[PDB]
């Protein structure tokens, strides 16, 4: 456990989710995108506490994990590829196979025992609609499909986005971002004009708790989510009003945008049609340790030839990105990291009040909890440790 | 109405719990402590839990959110983090059959 | 429960005191001047380790803690006051009253069941003297005067002043300031030669050590509070010696300052008279949290009409503040930074060697433990806890 | 124990080093030349964590600890020595003598009972070779030569250096100095081209584990320590090779340097002749508290007269620092600090995957676990803790 | 020389009283028992009164800090206190309390 | 194929026996109650001597870090160790033990 077991006890339905702090082991993550890993130059990265490396040999993705197996030091310090498909330590030259992590040579002790009796963690690593994504677990691989949401392997989906880090624990980052009445917070958002959308403040649920979500366990590609349905009984807030008389009111524009939102274990969220009738947004939270997490942003836009992908990818640049990737969830970020204090300590997740909508995060943190692949600890980052 | 039909007395174990949803208004919890019968909101006050589906230890509920608990014969805060007062529903057997008040009791008319 | 317990039971008379690393609670604290705090324009501020909002409403000071009762964040982060009477959390709306912090609204959901029924922490404020005074406690406050050292409220005594932060616990600042012997840090303060006072090195102790000081607790407004009285039995130190030879001598100026000094909880101290001997000095040293605290400082002195009140205005902008305020007590806020390191750890307190002029701080912490009204707790600021 | 009690049971064969983070206690160590302190200049520094001032009085050192005995201040925040033999803490006066750190004089107090009952901490302080050493221990100290490496303290051999701050742990900096395969790190340095240097990538070991290493238990003057015979009976590799292709080779120089290697406590190296045929390297890794230390480097050459003196003198700033000390040793220097997060958590000292040239590693440490003199404890630093 | 504190039956097992003196620091008896003995009243460690302290068994714990003397040795028992006390050998005879007037 | 170690009476139940080979690795042979068994001296995890660790039961303990291998399987019982050790056939012949020279 990485939480206080007197809090854990007290979370009786999603107590394992309060114990992710780390996030989920054996799920596969984003991680950068195909176009920033070159042939032969490998590039560092932290995930899930665990420092990697991955290079590309031959136009395919290897990953080793970036601590060498006799100091712990990180070989990444003073990168040495003496070979096309090995990484020697720049301090005892202890030398691991790309393909494998089997440690192959040591050039300070050719004789040595170890060579060929240890081998250095490796993950697999794909590459899908032009992301870099790595299976952070062990044993082999499930498909892809089962950790994306659907559609985001479309074959005439054209995939574009953004990634960077982002200062606060993954979790929250995904229920700001599944979380229904949030969407007050971009009611200033130079997208809603500047796009012409029809935005509300918030919503007044209608039906029984049942209906405002539909729990998705019984996807044939084994994908587990959370479908947030407040919309479909629910009436939709465009004047916001404090003792009776309005004080703000929503956006009444002619696109209509986010009929269905969904969030998908390990932790990525679909919000469709966005940020335009005939697109889908998909971004991913990924741990990076327990304080940060990768906003990894993409846009899909169906397209049939080169000709639209490049008129595709040119409106990206002038008016996605920046308008929508940026002018639009710019808020979400410093939303995410107001939450830190209160939750920073662990007990945020016991004195939360919660109100109606939160049903649907309530949804994911069930389904998070049950369905989840493993629960990382520190244990896997330093080493694992047991007695038997 | 002000007397809502529940259940026969008999219907409930010691130490349950059950939930009677109204039409056009929140639901409510009955509570069989021993052969006592008490009745509060179904919601938990510290959120949007159903204290139906907590834990009843004698006289407390314990609502499975977050731990938080409330003494069933007064609607009073028993643990963290709850700190508003339950409504609590009068309760009343006639002919073996389990009845609860329409509208909660209130600190108007009674003992001072 | 702030410190370990190991070393609270080692310290029999004053633990309660050893334990208030965060402050006394349910007492009063200036936290800066009326004039800082504008109408309509909300002000944060950190007291007692919990993040508050003061504003003015139609001249009128309301305190309203500084979290959202939804997620935990700070509404301050993005204030939104859409009617005069309220303020609206910036995330999902969440809308209370200035007046008694009830949750009187929810732009994002007018449904919602919890409108009506919770009630975000208010703290009672009230000014007097120009000054803003916090109760930060629970219930009906006492009368102010109990909490402030005698004559800081009498009609006539006009009040100024200067505040800040000081990166010390809040206890250090009080000791250093009720500390005897500690006025041979001022030796050189520029106000000694330019005020002409008349200001020994340290003092010889004489009597008793009831006699050292004057516990008071009989005082008809309830303030409780500790008199130094080490000169009044015993002899002034003007010459510094080593090894029988003068090495230093005290100041010979003709204004005699500082005749009477005396501590008063929740700490404040008020030095009789200083810097001048027709003027007062009351200084409170408010904890912020358990590393830091405001050093509000304030000088009176009896004013009769406007005209007066002017001269003495003008005459504390270019005498008494950058030559008192600031040329003399300046030396303490870099000593109170000097025990940090030895205290840090809680070991201070029972490593400390003291000597006979610590018998005034003795007394101090002896009253302070006994007639606090009660020990703040990481608990209060995160939420108090309870398990049936 | 300065390290989770379920750590140190693990390792059997050297848990006492391994609960040496802060260094051992009761041995001499270097902490600067003797040029940096000049007569009456109190200077400040930090060893094994405690804080503390040396002076120079009529030419000889002097040590007292840096904190008063009365509120745990650092006199040294504004030095006060007011008579040649003492110095005076500028908060409260109460005076020391530097000589037996007895509390002499209390200038705000001269009546005080506390005067000639207390008495600060001190250490003994001795200069040899331009070297200032003190003896971080309780009670008569042993001869400076035990702490010492052999022909050090040579009356012939000129000894001259530098000193600075490393961010690292010590041990970290003894084991890498004393590493038979670090030299891999050193195959680019300017001095091994610069100076034709002879220098292998490592060495495949040759003989038995015994054979690797030789213990001196005891020499005349007490010492502890171990000879890294690696190349005694072991192939000195030249070529290193990935999957039998050579991808790196050693440099072929004529001068043949580090004939012995031999590390000794509390924590000094001793590398004959280096850097050249003619000369001596030692160099201590002094603890100043967990995560740094000093990295004291000194050449020694037997000179007859000033003449040579001079010459050495001259070719030490011209070629030795510049192209040694720091063209080859600045290697050392990040190599050190890339080992401190597998240490950090202690975890390190339990996953460390050692090979066969790490047996002069694990003759170290378990040589360095039998011999220390005392582990510091955060204790000492604070103020030793015992309960009846 | 010896200076006569009080009767035996003044004091109540495991008490402590304090001794005056005039131009001197003042000292503490200590009744273990039926045993008496006699120590500086001032702890070694600061400005506190061990006759304000709590006796266990023989080993006076100081009341400020917790450090702690062997009444009888005057050594120091728990820390923060490392300064022996000052031992003052008593007397009692006929039921009377003297306390010697020098220490050792 | 066979080297001899020792009369099976010369090892008391719960010992380690350290079989060193000319030109070779050393071995470790244990005896677990009555029961004789052998792996590679050196600990996977490192290069400590199995034979001056803890046997408990059928698991030896590694003197270096804690790491632990079940002697009968050589099969990892305790982290930090991973890699499976060499096990070798044992014979108990005329109350003599004798260590096979390859690993099964
Ligand atoms: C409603 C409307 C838009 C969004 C939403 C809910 N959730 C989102 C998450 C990311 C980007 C856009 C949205
Ligand atoms: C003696 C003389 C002056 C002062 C004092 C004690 N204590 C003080 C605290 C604040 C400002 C001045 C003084
Ligand atoms: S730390 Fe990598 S080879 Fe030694
Ligand atoms: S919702 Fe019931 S304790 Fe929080
Ligand atoms: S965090 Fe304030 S309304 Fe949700
Ligand atoms: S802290 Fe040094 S004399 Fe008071
Ligand atoms: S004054 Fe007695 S233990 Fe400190
Ligand atoms: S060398 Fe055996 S457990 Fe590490
Ligand atoms: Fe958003
Ligand atoms: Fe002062
Ligand atoms: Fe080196």
């Amino acid at each position: 456990a990485n939480v206080d077991e007197a809090i854990l006890k007290r979370v009786k339905g999603w107590a394992p989710y309060v114990d992710a702090k780390l996030g989920f082991r054996n799920h596969w993550y984003p991680v950068m995108f195909s176009k920033e890993i070159n042939e032969g130059e490998p590039k560092t990265l932290k995930l899930l506490g665990e420092n990697l490396l991955v290079n590309r040999i031959d136009g395919k993705l290897y990953c080793l994990k970036d601590r060498c197996l006799h100091r712990g030091v990180q070989l990444s310090v003073k990168v040495e590829c003496k070979t096309k498909s090995t990484i020697t330590c720049w301090y005892h030259a202890w030398t691991y196979r790309w393909e494998d992590g089997v440690l192959c040579d040591i050039l300070t002790n050719p004789t040595s025992a170890q060579i060929g009796r240890q081998k250095l963690k490796t993950y697999p690593v794909q590459e899908a609609k032009g992301c870099v994504f790595i299976y952070l677990g062990d044993g082999d691989p499930p498909p892809l499909a089962r950790d994306t949401p659907p559609n985001f392997l479309d074959d005439d989906m054209e995939i574009l986005g953004k990634n960077q880090i982002i200062k606060s624990n993954w979790r929250l980052a995904v229920e700001n971002g599944f979380d229904p009445s949030h969407i007050y917070i971009h009611k200033d958002s130079i997208l809603v004009k500047d796009n012409d959308l029809a935005l509300p403040l918030g919503f007044a649920p209608g039906g029984d708790r049942k209906q405002q979500t539909r729990v998705v366990d019984d996807d044939v590609v084994g994908r587990k989510g959370v479908y947030d349905l407040i919309g479909e009984h629910g009436v939709p807030v465009f004047e916001g009003t404090i003792g009776g008389e309005v004080v703000r009111e929503g956006a009444y524009g002619e696109k209509i945008v986010a009929n269905d939102v969904s969030i998908w274990l390990p932790g990525v969220l679909k919000v469709n049609p966005f940020p335009n009738p005939d697109m889908m947004q998909f971004e991913w939270y990924v741990p990076i340790d327990e304080n940060t997490h990768y906003y990894f942003q993409t846009l899909g836009k169906p397209c049939a030839n080169d000709e639209e992908r490049k008129k595709y990818e040119q409106e990206f640049e002038s008016k996605w990105k920046p308008m929508a990737l940026e002018g639009f969830n710019n808020d979400d970020i410093w939303a995410r990291e107001a939450m830190v204090d209160f939750y920073a300590d662990d007990k945020g997740w016991v004195n939360e009040i919660l109100f109606e909508s939160d049903e649907a995060i309530v949804a994911w943190r069930k389904l998070a909890s049950e369905h989840n692949q493993g629960i990382q600890t520190q244990a896997h980052v330093s080493g694992l440790e047991h007695h038997h | 109405q002000i007397w809502l039909k529940v259940c026969a007395a008999s219907d409930m174990q010691p130490g349950t719990i059950r939930r009677v949803n109204r039409v056009g208004a929140a639901p409510l919890a009955v509570y069989r402590v021993g052969d006592q019968f008490y009745a509060t909101e179904d919601t938990c006050t510290h959120g949007i839990a159903s204290l139906s589906e907590g834990t009843l230890d004698g006289d407390v509920i314990e609502c499975p959110f977050h731990g938080g608990a409330f003494n069933v014969c007064t609607g009073m805060p028993a643990s963290s983090p709850c700190t508003v007062p339950l409504g609590v529903f009068e309760v009343e057997v006639k002919e073996g059959e389990v009845y609860v008040a329409g509208e909660k009791k209130l600190e108007h008319h009674h003992h001072h």
